[PDB]
């Protein structure tokens, strides 16, 4: 896709992720890597011994590399085990979860799919679900989703939906406060 | 940390390629910032302190901090 | 206009109400402290431009970084947390503007902090917008009367310049910008429009107290039905300090741009910088000497080089600006003061020595100077400010040699008396502000040498006395110099016959 | 009309006029019954005012 | 088709981030999209391709990712007779109104300074009619002067009677820019070269270019508008080798605008929170301004000096480069004195007796020993007084009063605060007046005469006119 | 429930790592496992679930991964008639060995400034007895008043003659708050009040309350102590309406303490080390300590002025909030004139 991530910055993990990205999407795989820094956060969450090993930096460089083949040499893109290598030899091993998480970010921002959230004061019957399932997917009529729904609001008979990173505000509680702010300028 | 100038995304990503080519990295380096009259370099070890060095245009340079991962110059001329 | 027919277009307008929303890109907050907000994602914003929070107070997008934004919290940060909602507005911070300000008191945003009512206008104007160029300005011909004797007289103030009353602390300086709101009362009361001054008071770092006593004065003397008060004061936060001085600017051009008269009166400017130097070093942002951002100079000249005069083209408006300036120990070498003197076209300064000697208000005219000079003045004042000028600089020169020397010439026995008498006169009270063709007729006595005959201690009576015989008995006299703004030879002549002749009739102390 | 005494017509009309906002990229509140409810009241009040000019 | 895109915007500066062929140092990137045309100055180069710029407008209202269009070479600006008696801006947009501005071609305002083998040096005194810099500080025809003043001591009023004395009468064309300066300054002296016929709106006319950066502009824009001025009259010394007149409105301002943005371009502060890079951003401009073997400049220009500190890094790297030196004191506008030129300040390297007549120097060296002998005195007159003094003393005290006064001079543009019409002193005349003071000419008549008076005879009729008049 | 872990400790400043539902900024937790329990009210949100704050007692003994509760609520101290003849801390606990303190309700200490409605001018004189201060800067009653002195020219000494002459007939209620000061001080106040009669152990008796965050306590102590004893007057002037007199020693400790602080929270410095937020966080405080339609607070600050620089950003800033100001000078201590004060410069 133009060999291009989503975003460009300037922070360790950024800096790290992007070339990873841009590396990989390059030869020919992401989602390989994909799986690959997946698994690396699930562990590095999960086993206690592995978060204590990367945080350590008392580590010789000799010493991290043997223990990083110990866990797998294979399953891992080429592309990986380079990136591990040269977080070795830069000390920025500490930082590989971060940039895992990162990573993962781009490639869920690539993520077609999106997950749509509907703020309502009463709560919503499901045959006017179904109605609001119809009323958004005329508004995009060309992307599948995933629709959530959360009710306790102060609003009242509005909906507010919220998609990924744009707001849309359909509240009766904003009709309110506009009337009540323009009735009160009339300059009668 | 906050980071390292020797860390750029070119180098860096030569590296994650996996091709160990760098197009004789002893005498020979590559510039990767300019400002104020002072480029730093990547590469070009085996340089001594206080030496003179050869730009693509012409303009010499003196190497005056020599880092870890890159070389401090002073251009003798216009940035 | 029929009260059913005015009412029937209430309801019609109210008829007429539209209300869009679109979709608005929303961030995350990566962090929060003192005020200060990185916010995630957020992108396509503007810079400058405004977002929300979830409980519904504002905040400026000042940095654009490749990883965040940093936002300004306009008020109290206490509700805001990690993870909340950031909704982008899509619009530059603005102000409203109109006539029905007047009468009221604001924030820096422009909400209303009287209790009266909502603010019942249609207009806003962005508050950082370009000045104006070389073109629309002209040049500075009409008297800005502050009332002061003193200032008039020695440091005129001509409408669209800007003048810059520096000082130390209980020097008198916020008493200088109250008495020149007063002055202009008579205009607005009395149907001439071209002497219609508006009048703005911005507060920076200032006790609400301190305010409300001040607006209290104000109504007292009739004088807040021409006047806005923006209120930055010391518990709001930072970045309102930093904005009232540009809002309170904005509702100027206003007057400026529809062929009226305003007077902006910005409280210190040194607080305005404290409150900008605070939210730029929570920015992150590298510091300069005395920890003042780099770019502070562009802050006030920014702010300040907006005020002028417009040509006749556009309607000749004029927005006049009287910055206020405090200093630590009477240094006015210090980086902020230093700037700000360089922006301006004159200085007013504050002498605290002066204060307590009896010389109040405490002006120092060997540094006062103003640019427009007597361009400002009118007719019948420059000729007599220009003897008086001569002559406050030969009493200066002779006051040290008699403490010592203690020997006088008749010569400069008379000079010293002179120069003494017409000091005493310079002198005012508080909250009395004169009428510009009164201060002729005192300056005109000062000048000639009458006062040189009464008691020194008496010529501050003989004052108020004389200004009430002039008004009861020659009224026309005042009306000719007034609507003509000339001393005419005939009044001359008439003038300095009654002066010696009232001091020999009324009970004062002659010999001098 | 905040309160109950026929709100239920207010959040039925908001709910229709909500999911044509959602169907559309904007909202616009064409059919929300507060401006015609408020207009009700406000014509009645000048109709009442409307007497003649004496 | 824009390569690049904005990235970073903080304050004036600016980062861009680019595909490929990054643009060289010093390039001009326009921003599209904009209300107004906005330029961006490459000033460094962060790596993987990005590149942190100088705003010239503001820039509120920009967003991240916004296109940038590089266009491959500096700012340049149009040159030429087109600019003669129209305002211009930094990067040569006409303010003025008046309409688009015709140039035979636009020259970039960065380029290497002359060599030193076509400096081509030339000494030849510039009658300005003051009879003070006249006699103490000569000023050069082609090279550089200075008027070194704090806030409010009338160096700004000095440069408009240099205009109204010297750019009038003067075959060459006459440059005119205005960095960091207030508005309203510009705005009157615009009105004045039209009423003084300086320019009009008529062409083939109007001898004089206008630039203005002032301060409403922000930094990069005052720092970079200077140059833009210098161009112009590069353009009219190299292509044709006409004596071009250079008046620059405060340059102080041109430095200034340099640290507002060195902090968040990542350099170090110096000492008095300047730049490291103070010398050489002002070396740089400096050396272009000087006469060659084509053509010959004279550039007067005013440095601020803040609260009256010399010693300012600024204005003390500055005296390096002038020739002329113009020092204005603030305690002589206590005593009314205008100009405030400080007599013994006052430097000028054409004050050679080679140079000028042996007697113009035996002269100017006169009042400096009279001055400072003067000067001297007051100490121990404050506390004994004129009377205890010796003759000898006592004539050097009069004799110098009546010189200090005699060197005040009223000029045309100061009429309207004194309310005295101006006057022109040649240079025979100024001479043999102060000489004739030196030999006791005036000691028998009062100080008071040689006040605000052009020559000496028009000063001794006033006095024996007051005599006659009681 | 304990959510929360120290995460790092440097000096006051204590940072923790939250698993989910982050505290309000401001809000006051408490670490588990230690006696002399220790309060943190919340200061920053760093981000990746971390905050920042500050601890009111020594954090000598803290351990990283220690647990913190979290309350939910800022510092609440007991207000009300209890708190009359009863020292307190900065948390409300008392050191006076008297017992629990009954209060009807627990005010928080961070409360925002009266509006601009509500403010009052309340003109009337207050005679001290003191004939310079009377003469050339008097006192009105209703408004705030500040000493400003340099170390030892008689600030202490003159709180007390306050006391004595104003406090003692003084019908309504009164408010003593020390902010780093000598605790030898609060010791001999607390004797001479018992003395006076002015406060008794005796029950419905006792008008005045007592504040102290001394200097042995440390900062995030200093600094929030004086808004302890500001919170026990605002309640006496806002339910009761009565008349009531605050006294602050010294209060430029409070900025003191802030500054050693900053600099831990990342801050960059200011002027002359100082934080960057002294204007606002000094105006917060200074702007709760007015008068209004409720009652009058009398409020007499003590200023201490570091090496007799009066340009320093600390007391320089403080001027502009006083109504009355008596500045003393050390030039006329050693002319032995006493109170030596300032006659010019006390405006
Ligand atoms: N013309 C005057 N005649 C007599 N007294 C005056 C006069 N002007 C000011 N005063 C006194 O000066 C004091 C206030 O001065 P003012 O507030 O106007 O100056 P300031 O610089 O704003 O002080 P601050 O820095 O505290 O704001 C008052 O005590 C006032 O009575
Ligand atoms: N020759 C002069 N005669 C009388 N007054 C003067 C004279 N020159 C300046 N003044 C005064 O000096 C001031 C102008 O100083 P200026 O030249 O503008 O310095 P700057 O450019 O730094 O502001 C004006 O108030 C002006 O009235
Ligand atoms: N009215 C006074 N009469 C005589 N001596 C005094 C008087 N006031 C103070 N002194 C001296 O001032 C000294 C310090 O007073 P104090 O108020 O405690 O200073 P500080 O501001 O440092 O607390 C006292 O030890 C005392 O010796
Ligand atoms: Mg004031
Ligand atoms: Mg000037
Ligand atoms: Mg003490």
């Amino acid at each position: 896709p133009g060999d291009k991530p989503p975003a460009i910055e300037d922070s360790i993990h950024g800096k790290y992720a992007g070339v990873l990205f841009s590396s990989a999407s390059s030869n020919k795989s992401l989602n390989k890597v994909a799986e690959d820094m997946k698994y690396f956060n699930q562990l590095y969450k999960e086993s206690e011994v592995f978060k204590s090993f990367l945080n350590n930096v008392s580590l010789k460089r000799n010493q991290q590399r043997d223990i990083i083949s110990a866990l797998g040499k294979t399953n891992f893109n080429p592309a990986t085990n380079n990136l591990l290598e040269t977080l070795i030899e830069n000390k920025r091993l500490d930082s590989l979860p971060k940039i895992a998480e990162k990573y993962m970010d781009y490639y869920r921002i690539l993520n077609k799919q999106e997950s749509i959230t509907i703020i309502s004061a009463q709560e919503l019957t499901a045959a006017e679900k179904q109605k609001v399932e119809q009323g958004l997917k005329k508004g995009n009529a060309n992307v599948q989703f995933t629709v959530v729904y959360q009710v306790d609001p102060a609003i009242l008979g509005g909906l507010q939906m919220y998609s990924g990173n744009n707001f849309l505000d359909c509240s009766l509680l904003s009709r309110v406060n506009k009337l009540k702010t323009e009735i009160a300028k009339i300059s009668f | 940390k906050k980071l390292s100038t020797g860390e750029a995304s070119v180098v860096l990503a030569e590296k994650i390629k996996g091709i160990t080519q760098q197009n004789d990295i002893t005498e020979y380096g590559t510039v990767i910032s300019i400002g104020d009259g002072i480029a730093r370099v990547f590469g070009l070890t085996k340089v001594q302190a206080g030496e003179m060095v050869e730009f693509k245009s012409g303009i010499r340079g003196m190497a005056l901090n020599l880092e870890t991962d890159n070389v401090g110059v002073v251009v003798l001329g216009n940035d | 206009l029929s009260t059913g027919e005015a009412s029937v277009v209430l309801a019609e307008k109210i008829k007429g109400i539209t209300q869009q929303n679109d979709i608005t890109e929303y961030g995350t907050v990566i962090s929060i402290g003192d005020g200060i907000a990185r916010v995630f994602g957020l992108t396509k914003v503007q810079a400058g431009e405004m977002v929300e929070f979830k409980s519904g107070i504002r905040g400026m997008a000042l940095n654009l970084e490749t990883d965040n934004v940093g936002v300004v919290v306009l008020g109290n940060d206490r509700d805001i947390k990690e993870g909340d909602v950031v909704k982008r507005t899509g619009a530059i911070v603005d102000v409203p503007i109109g006539e029905a300000m007047c009468g009221r008191v604001f924030d820096a945003l422009g909400n209303p902090i009287d209790g009266l009512g909502p603010l019942k206008t249609t207009q806003r104007a962005r508050v950082e917008i370009k000045a104006p160029g070389i073109i629309p300005r002209q040049s500075v011909r009409q008297p800005m009367q502050t009332g002061i004797k003193c200032v008039d007289s020695l440091v005129p103030i001509g409408r669209g310049q800007r003048e810059l009353i520096i000082g130390d602390r209980q020097t008198g300086k916020t008493a200088i910008a109250i008495d020149t709101i007063l002055n202009q009362k008579e205009a607005f009361n009395t149907g001439d429009v071209k002497k219609q001054l508006y009048c703005i008071y911005v507060a920076v770092g200032q006790k609400r107290s301190t305010i409300a006593n001040l607006v209290s004065i104000l109504k007292q003397h009739d004088c807040m039905k021409f006047t806005i008060v923006v209120c930055a004061t010391a518990s709001d936060a930072a970045p309102l300090q930093f904005l009232a001085p540009y809002s309170g600017c904005a509702i100027g051009e206003f007057f400026r741009d529809n062929g009226k008269h305003a007077l902006i009166i910005y409280d210190d400017l040194s607080k305005q910088a404290v409150a900008y130097r605070q939210m730029s070093l929570l920015l992150r942002r590298p510091p300069g000497r005395e920890a003042y951002p780099g770019d502070v100079f562009y802050l006030h000249s920014r702010l300040l080089e907006r005020a002028a005069k417009m040509n006749d083209s556009l309607g000749g408006g004029s927005l006049t600006a009287l910055p206020v300036i405090e200093t630590q120990a009477g240094d006015v070498s210090a980086y902020i003061p230093t700037n700000v003197i360089s922006i301006t076209d004159g200085q007013i300064f504050l002498e605290t020595e002066l204060f307590y000697k009896g010389i109040r208000p405490a002006i120092n005219v060997g540094l006062s100077v103003s640019r427009v000079g007597s361009a400002a003045q009118i007719k019948a004042m420059k000729k007599i400010a220009g003897n008086l000028k001569l002559t406050l600089a030969t009493y200066r020169e002779l006051a040290a040699f008699s403490q010592f020397g203690s020997d006088l010439d008749a010569k400069t026995q008379q000079q010293l008396n002179t120069g003494e008498r017409l000091v005493e006169m310079l002198k005012q009270n508080q909250y009395t502000p004169m009428k510009v063709e009164e201060q002729v007729c005192i300056i005109f006595a000062g000048v000639k040498g009458f006062l040189d005959a009464l008691v020194t201690s008496e010529v501050l009576k003989f004052e108020k006395k004389f200004l009430e015989h002039v008004r009861t008995n020659h009224s026309a006299l005042l009306k000719r110099i007034r609507d003509s703004g000339d001393l005419s030879e005939v009044d001359t002549n008439e003038l300095n016959t009654i002066i010696p002749l009232f001091i020999q009739e009324g009970g004062f102390k002659l010999k001098a | 009309a905040l309160k109950g005494d026929k709100k239920a017509e207010v959040l039925a009309r908001s709910l229709d006029s909500a999911i044509d906002g959602l169907s559309k990229g904007y909202m616009d509140y064409q059919n929300d019954p507060l401006l015609p409810l408020i207009l009700s009241s406000i014509e009645a009040n000048v109709k009442k005012i409307t007497t003649l000019s004496a | 088709k824009a390569n690049g895109q904005v990235s970073q915007v903080i304050g004036a500066v600016v980062d861009v981030q680019f595909e490929g062929e990054l643009p060289q140092i010093l390039n001009a990137l326009e921003v599209q999209g904009t209300q107004h045309r906005l330029v961006l100055e490459v000033a460094q180069h962060l790596g993987d391709s990005r590149v942190r710029t100088i705003a010239m407008d503001s820039t509120e209202g920009l967003v991240r990712g916004q296109p940038v269009v590089d266009t491959g070479l500096p700012i340049s600006v149009p040159v030429g007779p087109g600019t003669l008696g129209r305002i211009m801006n930094v990067i040569g947009e006409p303010i003025d109104q008046r309409g688009p501005i015709k140039a035979a071609k636009l020259y970039p305002i960065h380029r290497d300074a002359p060599s030193f083998t076509d400096q081509a040096t030339s000494a030849e005194i510039l009658v300005t009619g003051i009879k003070v810099v006249d006699l103490l500080a000569p000023y050069a025809r082609g090279g550089k002067i200075g008027l070194f003043g704090g806030a409010g001591v009338g160096k700004t009023v000095l440069i408009q009677e240099l205009i109204n004395n010297v750019a009038k009468h003067h075959g060459g064309y006459s440059v005119f820019a205005g960095v960091g300066e207030r508005t309203r300054e510009g705005n009157d002296l615009y009105h004045e070269m039209m009423d003084s016929k300086v320019i009009s709106v008529k062409e083939g006319e109007s001898r004089c270019a206008l630039i203005f950066g002032q301060m409403n502009e922000p930094p990069g824009a005052r720092a970079r508008v200077g140059l833009t001025g210098l161009t112009v009259a590069e353009y009219f010394r190299d292509e044709e080798g006409k004596d071009v007149l250079l008046f620059v409105d405060n340059i102080f301002r041109f430095t200034q605008a340099c640290s507002e943005v060195s902090a968040l371009l990542g350099r170090i502060p110096s000492a008095v929170g300047y730049q490291p890079t103070l010398a050489t951003d002002l070396g740089a401009l400096q050396e272009r301004i000087t006469t060659t073997q084509k053509g010959s400049i004279t550039s007067v220009q005013a440095i601020y000096v803040p609260a009256d500190d010399l010693t300012d890094p600024a204005p003390a790297t500055t005296f390096a480069h002038l020739d002329a030196t113009t020092v204005l004191n603030r305690g002589l506008t206590e005593l009314g004195i205008y100009p405030a030129v400080d007599p013994l300040d006052s430097t000028s390297r054409m004050l050679d007796p080679i140079t000028i007549g042996e007697e113009h120097y035996t002269v100017a060296r006169g009042v400096q020993k009279l001055l400072q002998d003067y000067k001297s005195l007051q100490d121990i007159i404050a506390i004994l007084g004129v009377d205890d003094l010796s003759e000898e003393d006592k004539l050097v005290v009069a004799r110098a009063r009546k010189v200090q006064k005699f060197l005040s001079q009223p000029f045309f543009m100061s009429e309207v605060f004194s309310g005295i019409p101006g006057r022109f002193v040649n240079l025979k005349q100024n001479i043999a007046s102060f000489k004739a003071l030196l030999e006791g000419a005036g000691d028998e008549y009062p100080e008071s005469c040689f006040y605000m008076k052009g020559d000496l005879e028009e000063s001794l009729a006033a006095g024996r006119a007051d005599a006659l008049k009681s």
